[PDB]
Order: structure tokens, then sequence, then C-alpha cells
């Protein structure tokens, strides 16, 4: 099956491309709609895979230097193997002088393709947390605060370093069990440092970053006593927060201590940036955030220059290889429009929410450190990509969570794709659900071999490796079996995220829209100038529709949003899977009623009916509608009679399922319970439904049968 | 008494065996009786020359010298409804008025005509007191009277670690944290310093104190609003706590540079918006930030008399603390050249007070140790006066030219004093700048206008008066010899940074000389009025002193520290100093003054400053003020040593001794008696050590025996003899 | 939004008590002066005054006034919480000592509770007339 | 000028 193989490959190899067969000439690949991509996740789980404490073993060829696959040519008798990247030959090395046909290299089997080595030579070095405070907030939210960032450490490895960072008006960079007295370096946030000045200015641990083991105690009791930023803060006015300074003095205390190795500068704001260098808003209570509106009307004085500051800081962070998560709660915006390219670029973490004193918050930030079946961390730190292609692919770049380490060579496109330009590049941050789009081009079988080095939370070093091979379109049928390797949905996905990726960094709708044409007259089938004739194969069906959704989600009509909601939204999109993707494009929705069992049903309004309850799982959202009919029977108090013991069965149907997933996704998705006329109704119905699809459908047919 | 003359080259032991008393200027009886009292305010010529020109023909420098915050026994207080002054020139109704139409008042200082506020007028307290202390009105303030505000700035670099002062220092505030002058509003605060300011904040609601640490040197700030500078009563425990805690906080410190500028800077800052006490602890020379001094190369008995501050910064500093109300008393324990010839300027200037102590160690130098213990006693139990000034008045015709003291001079005679001390001394110059052919009397009047550490505003008032003359001879009848010398150290302390260390020397002996040498041309050997027989004997003396010495290996941090004392002290501390008295202690008996209830206590005669009067067959005690040196014959008396210093043999007399002890010997009541009345006479308790061993290498109680010659300096028979040779040239 | 308070008799404008803090109150401070001296037992036991860019509010009782000096903006009503509580305290302690004293600021150590009051409102979390006329 | 109070 066609999809069968999908299905087995994601599961195996974690990648999608947008064609599983490419064009095996140039009169082909030039005309090709959707590009040839992948959605590679690097770290993604599966049925406990043998680790692989070998030496990978590589090609000897100084350029090529590929990994050994299933895909190499071997010959056991000849101890020797010959690369299927470059064909050179090599000769085994002396630990293999013992393989045999009966017992041959793991890394040969196509069961192992995709697999983890790991390479033990150099004493492993700890992992660094620094906590970055903000102390202008409510008392109630400010506790909340502590107890979490309190059981964090309770969680960290014992080998862990740590580190705190509290400010306000000022920044203070805490000196860990100083012992019966307690210091702080104090620094105006008024302006910024570079790092030589905080390493000149401040003087394996430092008295900064100490072994958890060790310091535990005197940092937890430290939380503990921490208090709101002293200053007053007079009537109308905000707080004066210093959030740039005190990122940019995390930033480069790091930068100066341990460069180039695992680190989390976890910064948690519960309010926006008062006090430039990245300075957001001003303390003039009288004056609003700056809106989407606001921004089109150039009425935004700080936006440019703010966005500025902390872009040229992840570049920093993410240069040094450290990552940077921003953990925001205000009521009102907190200016995560100008700060999204830290969390961006490095693999940091954004969780927005309204305040720390909440459910949401405490459980998603716990969430930060889920640990696996040995006791360990889901994250991954400075790992390094690099993508090795047969002579005939050339990459494009990627979409995602990532940095180009600016390396050349002959894979490398003239055409350069988001981060683009490189064959390699660096992920300061990554967990198994870390997802990068790799646009691939050609200039059977052709193969991309995918080699992601990185530092495990056990501080082992490891370079996860996956080659995958596809089959080289036959001439004789081309566009008939490249059509029917087409992964809609994978290509809906690429496809949305080349758009957004162009928005964020700015009409998009128009190049979506042409494209969908093209796409509906290369593999459609009608006869010109008859819309009724127009039909998709049951492998293009849907792309339609899943286009009509992504042109009309809040990842492209940001107004009627706050540019901080905006940002959060795409960074989650940028990031996720294939599957977790889609929902976010296309929410799944669910009918729960007396007539059956629950059904997922269409997004349109005739889905929503008066005697049944609704279960909208939008990524970021889970929702439960109870219709008016149910709603009065519910009002109406019949659950709590013994008599309607199936009314109950009925009203938390949907609130058992939504539980289950309400915990496995990372950013703990909202709840909702609302019914016809609930203020919160409007979720559901903004979802739902130029106009509807049904007349999308209508005028994109009216165009696929017209000119070419 | 007497109007004899005296011929200096005969007697050669003119200096009197009881204490000098103070001239009593030639005054009716009743208007004496009244005048101030001397060891408040005194002048250099008790006649005052009715003109200039006889005021030079003299030579003699007419100036005055007062110690008012002085500690008084019974202080009159004033409460007026309103303080009576004269409309013109602003003088404090006092003793000295002429009371006429008897509901008006002629003013003794402008001659003004006053009316008497229906408010025997001339039995008001006002009238029948020199000293006196007035309440001030609410005019007589420019703000709520400010609290009391004392910050602390310790130096805790290696050094500094080394010489371990910081932890007395801390044990005293703790003995005396009860005894801090104040009321319920006292505020306190702390700061330290290496390479970095370090703030403390002291919450009630947090376990620990909390060191803020400043780093941009180049621009310091405060780093929070509240606590820095805590409310003592409220917070004891805390700041009791942070005393316990400081001196350990920094044992294995590495940090060898100090920026004492910015911290000062940064102390300043926190005390701006108060005004206060900054007692700032330092022990090396200023390497960091600005106010960084470079090193210096300390000279030797060979380089000859070729000072002054090597920045202005901490001068511009202290104008600053002082426009706030803000005081800095410097305390250097260097061990090494510092610059203190313009570190001081950070307490010339803010009416501060420097204190000194050469190679100060806890171990190595016992006695600087107890130096401190006991000067740090007296610092910190004394009363003090916050956001006060002083002017002086002086009658017409009369002006004060120049000011000697640690203040600032704002518009003539508005002397500054971020703080007042009650050890604190000052001497002024004037000059005659109208003929005083007018009067026959005229007087001089200092107010000390400030807020008491209670929150009070108050004046306090001394008054003076004093007879006009018109002859030499006169002039020279009243001479107070005492005064004139101290006078002149100041001039010559300001002679040497204004010129040389020289031409400070030469007009120290050209002011005896061109005096007895008027004299002279005005009447064989060296002939000089009764008055003026001690005038040689104490200027050598003070071309001996570590001010002015030149001969000797005094190091620079030294000499500096010389004549900043000469600066800020009392006359009466400045005698002690310059001429120490000795007494022979290993005899005394009954001619004590036994009046003194219960005890006796010996009046031993007071010694020349000579080794011709010591004796190898016994002990010599020399007070010179701030310690007394029992220096012991090595040929002493079995009995001295068994009962009076409880050895049995000169060898086995303790090499520091720090104190003598107390055992029940009739010899040790004696002198343990006698030197505990002589500690009676002062505020300041004196170290005594005994070390003064004739082989302790700590014999600098030679150095005192300013009568001899000296590979490098004449001798009284050798000064005598120069000063006659150009008396007659 | 900031500060200066002053507690005086009103008869001879008596100082009794007053807080301040700088880091001008020159000029600010003889305008509290004058009004003093000029109260008296006709005036309005209730006021705020417009000085430009600030604002006096004082209450007077038991011939004892409290003023208070802040920015324009500074909520009016609660310039006058403020006072109100100052009062009740300070008529509590030495209300009944007031008639009788002399000496300037006779209740300094009332420099105290001034301070640890004026701060609860200067953290956000009648009649009118131009001084410069009464004067 | 508190002294002389001219
Ligand atoms: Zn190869
Ligand atoms: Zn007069």
């Amino acid at each position: 099956t066609y999809l069968e193989f999908i299905q087995q490959n994601e599961e195996r190899d974690g990648v999608r491309f947008s064609w599983n067969v490419w064009p095996s000439s140039r009169l082909e690949a030039t005309r090709m709609v959707v590009p040839v991509a992948a959605l590679f996740t690097p770290l993604k789980e599966r049925p406990d895979l043998p680790p692989i404490q070998y030496e990978p073993v590589l090609c000897s060829r100084t350029t090529c230097r590929a990994v050994l696959n299933p895909l190499c040519q071997v010959d056991y008798r000849a101890k020797l193997w010959a690369c299927n990247f470059c064909y050179q030959r090599n000769q085994f090395p002396p630990s293999y002088a013992g393989i045999s046909e009966l017992n041959q290299p793991a890394e040969l089997l196509p069961q192992f393709s995709s697999i983890e080595y790991v390479v033990l030579r150099g004493p492993q070095m700890p992992l660094i947390f620094l906590y970055v405070v903000d102390t202008c907030m409510e008392d109630e939210d400010l506790q909340a605060l502590k107890e979490s960032m309190q059981m964090s450490l309770s969680l960290l490895p014992p080998t862990a370093l740590v580190g705190l960072i509290t400010f306000g008006r000022m920044v203070q960079v805490h000196e860990l069990g100083c012992e019966g007295i307690s210091k702080s370096y104090v620094f105006r946030g008024t302006k910024d440092l570079s790092a030589k000045q905080l390493q000149e200015m401040l003087g394996p641990s430092n008295r900064f970053l100490q072994p958890v083991q060790k310091i535990d105690m005197n940092l937890t009791d430290l939380l503990g006593e921490l208090q709101r930023d002293p200053w007053p803060v007079p009537q109308g006015k905000r707080p004066l927060r210093s959030s740039g300074v005190a990122l940019s003095i995390a930033v480069g205390l790091l930068e100066c201590t341990f460069p180039n190795t695992g680190a989390r500068i976890m910064m948690f704001i519960g309010g926006p940036a008062t006090q430039g260098p990245g300075m957001v808003v001003g303390d003039e209570l009288k004056t609003p955030i700056r809106s989407w509106h606001d921004i089109d009307k150039d009425n935004a004085k700080y936006v440019k220059k703010g966005t500025k500051h902390f872009e040229a800081l992840a570049n920093r962070a993410a240069t040094t290889g450290h990552v940077i998560d921003i953990y925001a709660c205000a009521l009102d915006q907190t200016g995560l429009l100008e700060m999204k390219c830290c969390p961006n670029l490095t693999g940091g973490y954004m969780v927005m929410g309204d305040s720390f004193n909440t459910s949401l918050f405490k459980q998603t930030f716990q969430r930060v450190f889920t640990k696996d079946m040995h006791g360990q961390f889901k994250m991954g730190f400075g790992g390094t990509l690099e993508i090795k292609t047969s002579r005939e692919i050339k990459i494009s770049g990627a979409i995602g969570p990532c940095v180009s380490l600016n390396s050349k060579g002959p894979c490398v496109s003239e055409n350069e794709i988001g981060t683009g330009g490189t064959c390699q590049w660096k992920i300061c941050g990554l967990s198994p659900t870390t997802t990068l789009a790799i646009y691939f081009e050609v200039v059977g079988r052709g193969a991309i071999q995918f080699v992601t080095q990185y530092q495990h939370s056990s501080g082992q070093r490891r370079i996860r490796v996956t080659t995958i091979a596809r089959n080289w379109a036959d001439a004789q049928t081309q566009i008939q079996n490249i059509a029917a390797s087409f992964d809609q949905e994978a290509a809906a996905i690429l496809m949305a995220r080349l758009a957004i990726y162009r928005a964020e960094t700015e009409d998009v709708l128009r190049w979506l829209d042409r494209q969908l044409i093209r796409l509906c007259q290369k593999f459609g089938e009608y006869h010109k100038d008859d819309p009724s004739s127009f039909r998709f194969s049951e492998t293009f069906s849907l792309y339609p529709q899943f286009m009509f959704h992504l042109r009309r989600s809040s990842f492209l009509q940001v107004f009627n949003n706050s540019p901080d909601e905006s940002s959060y939204y795409r960074h989650h999109f940028m990031r996720q899977d294939l599957t977790q993707s889609l929902i976010m494009i296309q929410p799944i929705l669910y009918a729960y009623s007396f007539s059956g069992p629950p059904e997922p049903v269409l997004l349109d309004s005739s889905s929503i009916l008066a005697d049944r309850i609704l279960l909208m799982d939008t990524f970021f959202q889970i929702l439960i509608y109870h219709g008016e009919t149910i709603a009065q029977w519910r009002k109406s108090g019949y659950q709590d009679m013994p008599e309607y013991e199936n009314f109950r069965h009925l009203l938390q149907a949907p609130v058992d399922d939504a539980q289950e997933i309400l915990h496995s996704r990372f950013p703990m998705p909202r709840y909702i319970d609302t019914e016809h006329g609930g203020s919160q109704a409007r979720f559901l119905l903004s979802k739902v439904n130029d106009v509807s699809l049904q007349v999308f459908m209508d005028h994109l047919k009216k165009l696929a049968v017209s000119s070419a | 008494e007497g109007l004899r003359v005296v011929n200096l080259l005969q007697e050669r032991n003119m200096l009197p065996s009881t204490p000098l008393k103070p001239p009593v200027p030639n005054l009716h009886e009743d208007i004496q009786k009244l005048n101030c009292n001397p060891e408040l305010f005194r002048c250099t010529l008790t006649s005052i020359p009715q003109t200039q020109a006889l005021l030079n023909k003299a030579k003699l420098p007419l100036g005055l010298l007062l110690h008012p915050f002085k500690d008084l026994v019974q202080l009159p207080v004033v409460t007026s409804s309103t303080i009576v002054r004269c409309r013109s020139c602003r003088t404090y109704i006092n003793p000295f008025v002429s009371f006429l139409d008897q509901r008006r008042w002629k003013c003794n200082l402008c001659y003004r005509v006053n009316d008497v506020p229906e408010e025997e007028p001339h039995r008001r307290p006002e009238v029948q007191n020199a000293t006196i202390e007035f309440m001030a009105p609410s005019e007589y303030m420019l703000r709520p009277p400010q609290p009391p505000v004392y910050l602390f700035v310790f130096d805790v670099s290696h050094n500094a670690v080394e010489t371990g002062y910081l932890n007395s220092v801390c044990q005293s505030l703790l003995d005396n944290l009860d005894l801090l002058p104040g009321n319920t509003r006292t505020k306190i605060g702390f700061i330290t310093f290496d390479s970095t300011i370090h703030f403390y904040g002291l919450q009630e609601s947090l376990s620990q104190p909390q060191m803020l640490i400043v780093s941009d040197i180049e621009d310091v700030f405060i780093p929070m609003p509240e606590n820095l500078l805590v409310n003592l009563n409220e917070s004891k425990e805390l700041v009791q706590d942070l005393l316990k805690t400081l001196p350990q906080m920094f044992t294995k410190t590495l940090e060898t540079q100090s920026a004492l500028g910015p911290a000062l800077q940064a102390a300043f800052k926190l005390m701006s918006p108060t005004g206060g006490r900054m007692s700032v602890f330092q022990t090396q020379l200023p390497t960091l930030g600005v106010g960084a001094l470079k090193p210096r190369e300390e000279p030797n008995h060979r380089s000859s008399a070729k000072m002054t501050p090597s920045t202005d910064f901490y001068k511009k500093l202290a104008l600053d603390c002082s426009g706030q109300q803000v005081a800095v008393d410097l305390f250097l324990l260097s061990g090494q050249y510092s610059d203190l010839a313009s570190l001081g300027c950070i307490s010339r200037y803010s009416a501060g007070s420097v204190y000194y102590y050469p190679s100060y160690h806890h171990q190595h130098n016992p006695v600087q140790v107890q130096k401190l213990q006991k000067e740090l006693q007296r610092y910190l139990t004394r009363k003090i006066g916050f956001e006060a000034v002083m002017r002086i008045r002086c009658t017409k015709g009369l002006s004060i030219h120049t000011f000697h003291g640690n203040f600032f001079v704002r518009s003539t005679d508005l002397l500054s004093l971020p703080n007042v001390n009650p050890d604190a001394g000052y001497a002024v110059q004037m000059s005659v700048e109208e003929s005083l052919t007018d009067t026959q009397l005229v007087s001089f009047q200092s107010a000390l206008l400030y807020t008491s550490s209670k929150g009070e505003r108050r004046i306090r008032v001394h008054t003076l008066c004093l007879p006009v003359v018109s002859t030499l001879n006169d002039v020279f009848l009243g001479a107070d010899v005492q005064a004139i010398s101290g006078l002149l150290a100041n001039m010559a302390v300001d002679r040497s940074m204004t010129a040389s260390l020289s031409d400070a020397r030469d007009a120290l002996v050209n002011a005896v000389i061109d005096s007895l040498s008027a004299y002279r041309s005005s009447v064989p050997g060296l002939m000089v009025p009764f008055s003026l027989r001690l005038f040689p004997l104490f200027v050598l003396a003070l071309l001996k002193q570590k001010s002015f010495q030149t001969g000797t290996n005094a190091r620079l941090d030294e000499r500096i520290f010389a004549m900043c004392q000469v600066k800020n002290q009392p006359l009466v501390y400045l005698m002690l100093t310059t001429h120490p008295s000795l007494y022979r202690v290993d005899n005394l008996s009954d001619e004590g003054a036994l009046n003194i209830s219960d005890r006796t206590i010996p009046q031993p005669p007071i010694l020349q400053l000579s080794v011709e009067k010591l004796s190898r067959d016994g002990a010599f005690l020399m007070d010179a003020g701030s310690v007394l040196m029992l220096w012991v014959g090595k040929n002493c008396t079995q009995n001295f040593l068994s009962q009076v210093l409880g050895v049995q043999n000169y060898a086995s007399i303790p090499q520091p001794m720090t104190d003598l002890p107390e055992l029940d010997t009739p010899e040790s009541a004696r002198i343990i008696a006698f030197i505990s009345w002589l500690r009676e006479q002062r505020p300041f308790f004196p170290i005594l050590y005994v070390i003064a061993d004739e082989s302790p290498m700590k014999a600098n109680f030679l150095q005192n025996m300013i009568e001899d010659r000296t590979e490098s300096a004449l001798s009284y028979y050798e000064f005598l003899l120069h000063i006659q040779q150009q008396v007659n040239k | 939004m900031v500060l200066l308070t002053m507690i005086a008799r009103v008869a001879d404008g008596l100082p009794l008590a007053a807080s301040m803090q700088e880091d001008d109150l020159q000029q600010y401070q003889s305008q509290a002066k004058q009004l003093f001296r000029k109260l008296n037992e006709q005036s309005p036991t209730r006021c705020t005054l417009e000085a430009g860019a600030m604002t006096f509010h004082y209450i007077i009782e038991q011939g004892v006034c409290y003023l208070v000096l802040c920015e324009a903006a500074f909520p009016k009503k609660l310039a006058f919480a403020y006072l109100e509580d100052l009062h009740s305290e300070f008529d509590e302690q030495h209300g009944k000592k007031v008639p009788t004293v002399s000496r300037p600021y006779s209740f300094i150590e009332f420099d105290t509770f001034i301070q640890k009051t004026k701060k609860l409102y200067i953290d956000s979390r009648i009649m009118v007339a131009n001084i410069e006329e009464v004067l | 000028a508190c002294e002389e109070e001219n």
C-alpha cells in the first residue's frame, strides 16, 4: 500500500516527503509544483532500538565521509564495502574484521536504517540550567513561579549545574551558597554589557553555576525567599522591568563560562520589558502595548528596535550553542513578538498563559522535565544536523528550529529556502518531537542521509543516523508514478511552512493560491472550461480543503489576534511533526449523543447539532460544546437523577476523552466548557464551516479548467 | 607674677614644675570673672594692639584658638521664646554688653544700641554666662532636624584582611551599639569594598543579610531604595548579626586592589538624602577606579627639605558631602605609604577627622590595636552635632582673615561643619583693619548652630572680652606663648603646603627672632619678657616634632598625619604632643593632691625634655597626651620592679608591656593613683606602655627630649645660641 | 505622586512633624510654611491648592494642620486618606500635649510613623483654589 | 545665615 508505505517510513525513519518518488529528469524537476521536501524529526521514539556503542564507521573519501548504511554494497569476502554516495570502496576497520554474512553489523540491516551510535571517548560535561526570574508581578503569581522553580530543581540531575538571576529595576546575578550571608551582583537594567565586560566585572562549576547535588538546598531556600522587586510602582505606571538586559546578562554569563555545551537559559516573565535595550513599551499605563492594528499604521516605536535586540541575542546564544526558554504569563501582552527569535533560533521553548498561578502553567512547566524509561530528560543539546545526498540532489534550505553553520559543498543549491546555503545546521535544543522541514532540489533510487550529533541529557555524546532511499521516476511512466507517491498531508504542511516563513519575514495567499491552481492542472482530471468535470485522485482530494483552512487560519490571518498570540501560534507550528500540524491547520472534531458512540464529524455549521456534544481539538484548545437541548437537559439537572445514568456517560464522554490527550500534548492546550449561547462558543464557530469551502472549491474549479 | 626681663642663656631651667596656666586678660575684676573659659576660647595676645602698626612692631601673630563643642560640666540652656540679638551685626546679647537706659543695650561688637524687648534685665542668664546654649527657633533651620545616620565603610582587600582590624572595629560597634548618640530616629548602614562596592540590606523578613554588589566602577548607583540604611532601634538584632559575620566573610580573599574612590562615591549617594556621619576605614594605597593614587618612595634621613595632594578628587568629593551635611572620618591602618597627603582631604573639607594607625596588625602590633580600641571607644560614644555651622564675630576694627580647621568656609566665616565633634579644635588669624582708638575693649563671639542627636536645633555661643593696649611692652606683657606657638604651627602647616617644609621651618625660626629682636630695640645675653621665656623652647620642639622635623627617617604618611593633628587639635593636646610632660615616677610621695577624699594622688614635678634629667637609677613617665610612655632605667631599684612592675629583675620586664599590673603594694597604689588622675584629665583614654626599656627598640621615647642635640638638629642651648646671634646681628 | 509632609499647630504655624527625602524642596517648603502662618480659626477645614505641576492637600483638626505636597496627578482621593491616617495617630499619641509645647518640631520621632505610612500610599500595588491666591 | 538671620 502507498499509505502503509508513508506510515511505516515515518514510524521508522521519522521523516515524510511531499513526494516519495522523485523526478528522474530535468524537464520534470524544474516543473515540480510542490517542491521535493521532507518533514524530518531527528529524535522520534520507537520500539527500543539497540544503541550502538561503536565507532559509526565512515567512508574514507575526504569529501564524502558518509556513514555506513544498509544501502552500502558489501563484500564479506573482500572485507570491503562500497559507499553508495561516491562509490568509493572502503576497507573495514580492525573491529569489523570479525564480521561474517551470518552475523553482520546492524547498520546494514534495512530495519536499522535510522540508528543511533554512542561516542564514549571524552569525559561528559554537565547539564546547565539557568533560571532567569522577573520579580515585577502580583504576589500570588510570584509565589507560584517560586513553587514551580523549586520543584523543577528536584528533578534536575545531581551533576547538572544551576544558576539564578532575578530582576526588575535591576539585574541580580546571585552567587550561590556563599554561607551565612547570601550575595548577588546588581546591575543597572539601563545598559547592555558585552560578555567580556560581564566577565571582567564578575571575575567543574562556577560561583554562579554550581552542582545541584551540592547547591540544591541553598537555591531552594533562596527561591523560597525571593520577593517582589523592591522598587515602588507609582500610580498610572508599569513596573520598570529590564527583561532586555536580564537576558543579555544571562546570555553573556554562560557565553564566557561554558561556551559550546549543553545549557538552558529559562526566562520567566510576568509582564513586558519596559526599560530598553529590548524595551517593548513605556511605563505609561494610559498607553497600550502595540497591537497588530497599531503596527500596520506605524504606531509602534519600540517593536523594530526592541526586536533587533533579542534577535542579535538569539544569534549569540545559538552561536555559542545555548538554549533559551521564554516563559510568559501576564494578563496583558508580554512582548513575545520581539523575543520570538530567541526560543525560535535555538531549541528554546515558548510557553504563554495568563498567570503563573494556574494549573495550565504549573503542569506545562513540569512537562519540560518529563523523563524516559531511564529517568532522564527528553531533551538534547547542541545538535548538529548534516544532510548528505546523491550527486543528483541538492539542498535548498530548512524551515524549523535551527541555525546555519554556513558550511558549503556540492549539496548546496543556488535556490536557498529558509535557513539555507548549507548542508549543516546547529540545533541547540531538541526533543523527540522536534521537526524540521528540509527542502531538496534535483539538478533507480536516490538517497539522503541525516546525521544528527547531539548531547544527551545523560551527558553521553550521540549520533543519530537515518539514511533513506526513494525511487527514481521511470521515464516511460514519469508523471504517473510521481503523482501516486504524493503525500497531500505532508505537502500541505511543507507548503504551509513555506508560506508562514514568508509572512513572518514579509500577498502570500496569492502564492498559496497560484500553486493550488497549478497542482490541480497537472494532476487533476477535467475537460477544459468545464468546471463540473474536475475531480482529484483519492491521492489529492484533501489537499484543496487543507489549503482552504491554512489560508483562513490565524497563522496567516494575524488580525483578530494579539501580535504575541500570533507569534506563539506560529512558533509551535514550525516545530511540530506532521500529525500535530494537521490538527493545528484543521482542528479535528467529535460528536456525542445517545444515537451511537463518539464519531468524528466535519468542521461545519451543519455539524453543530442541538442534541449533540462536540469536542473540537485545536492543537492549542480542547473545547467541549453543548448544544441548546443538551445544555437544557443539563441546566435542568436531569444528570443527578439515577433515572438518567445514561445522560452522564454522555455528559462526561467528551470530558473523559479530553483528559487523555489533555496531558500527552506539550503546551497543555487550554480547556473550554461552553454551550449554545455561552460567550466562549465563539471559538467553535470561527474554526468551523473567500467565504465557505463550498464556494472556495467552486472558484478554484472555475480556474482549474480555464487558462494555464 | 612679674614684669621681669630674663636672660635665657643663664637660666636654662625656666620651665616650671607645675602645669602652665593660661594668662589672665588684664581686665576689671568683674569682667574677667564672667570671661569665657580659656579652654574653650583664647587669644594669642590677651592684650590687643590698638593699631596694626603696633601689632606688627611686636612681630607676634594675632589670632584665636577655640574648642567650642568641647565637653562641659555645667551648661546653661536658654529656651527663650525669642533670642535677643543686635539688629545690626546679629551678635548674641552677651555678658559684655553695655546697659544704659536699662531698656536699651549697646552692642559690644558694632556699638549700635538695641531696644530690650519686654521679655533687672542684666540679671538674665544670657548676660551672666559667657558660655551658653540657645534653643534655635523655626527660622534657624532649612529643613526638619535630620536624624542620626551612621554609615561605616570598610575596605576588605587582602592586605586589609591581613591586618585584621575589621574584627575589633566590629566588636566595638557591637559593645557600643546601644551607646550611639541618637533617639529612635537613628539610622545605620554598611558597605565593604575591594575591587567592587559591597552594599548590605537588612530586612526582618529575610533569614540573613544581603550583600548587594556594584561592579560598574565608573558608574555607581544604589541597588535598593529601602533597607540599606536601616533603623537601628527596630533592626537591632539584624545589625548585631551582620557585625558578628562580616569579619568572617573575607578570610581567604585574593583581592589586592582597592577602589576607594567609587566606594566613597557610592558611600556618598547613599547618604546624600539625609546627610550623616561616614566612618571610613582604609589600609593601603588606592589603586582602582577614580581616586587612584600612584605609589611613592619614602624619604630617609638623608634627603633634604624638597606634602601636597597628588590629585584633587578627594577634595572635590568632600565639598559634595559637605553640601549634603555628610562628613567623612578617615581611619587609616596602612602598613605602607598610602598618600594621606591626599587622602586626608576627604576629612579636611567635610569637617571630619582622620585617625592614623601605622602598621596596624592584630598580632604584630599589640599597641596600635589597643590605641584603636580606645580611640574608637571615644569616637563611638561621644556627643555629636548634625548639619551644623559656626560663625565667629569680633569687635569692629578687628578682622578674621584666615581659618584653621576641618571645615568649609562658605561666604567669609560661615564655616560649614557637616559634623561637629567635642574633640575638634580650631584657630583663626586676625588683623587690625581699623584702629582701636575708639574703644578700650574688644570681644569675640562664636555661635555653633546645630542639630542634636536628639533632633533638637541648638546654638552654642561663647563670648570673650579683652583689653586694648597701645604700647609694645603691653602687647608683650599679656602674650600667651602656648597659643602663639600653636597658632604658628597651623600657619606653618599651611606655609608648607603653600610653599615648602623649608620655608615652613624658617618662618617658625623667624617668629622667635623677629620677636625678641623687636623686644630688644625696645629695652649681653638673650633678654626676653617673662612671658616669652618659653617661646624659643616651644618653637624648637615645634621644629623637632614629626610635622616639621627634617634630619629624621620620618615617613611621608606620618608627617602628613602630624600636620593633620596640628590643624584639627585643641591647643592643649597640641602642647602635650609637641612638648610631652616628663615626670620621674619610681619615687612618688605625699605632697600629692591627697584632697580627693580617699585617694591621695602624687604631684611629682615636671622635668624639662632632656636625657640630662633621666637616671639609670630609676623610671620616668612621659605624658604625650595621647599615650603615656614609662621609660625604665637599667640600674633601677629592686623595689620598683617587684612592688610596682611585678617582676624580679630588669631583664624579665615583658617586651611589649601594654599596662602596669594592679598589685597590692603602696608603690603600686601611688603610680596607678598618679596615672589614673592623668587620664581623668581627658576624654581620649591614653594608653600607657613601659616597653620603653633601654633596649626594646621602641625607644622613640628619646625622640621627645627636644632639648638635646642630634646629628641632624640643634640642642636648646645651640638654638638659644643661634637666636641670640640673629637677634643682635 | 511623590512627597513632602508637614504637621503644624495652626495658631503660630509652629512646625510639629515633617518628613522629606529628595535623592526643589526649597521653594515648596516655604509655601508650606506660608500657608501655615496664614491659616487661622476661619480657614477651610479641608482644602486642595493648585500650584502648577504640584498640588497641596491639607486638613485641620484640633488646631493641628496636616499638610501634604505631591504631583497634581496624584490621586486627590488618596492624598486625603493619607492625612486622615496621620491625624488619627497623631491625636491619639500627642494630641493632648500639642497646646503646651514651644520648641520647633517637638515631635520629630513622629518621623517614623510618617515614613512607614507614606509608602503604603506611594505604591499602586473640600475646596479647590490656586495656592498663588491664598498666599 | 541661620545664625545672622539677617
Ligand atoms: Zn563516500
Ligand atoms: Zn551689633
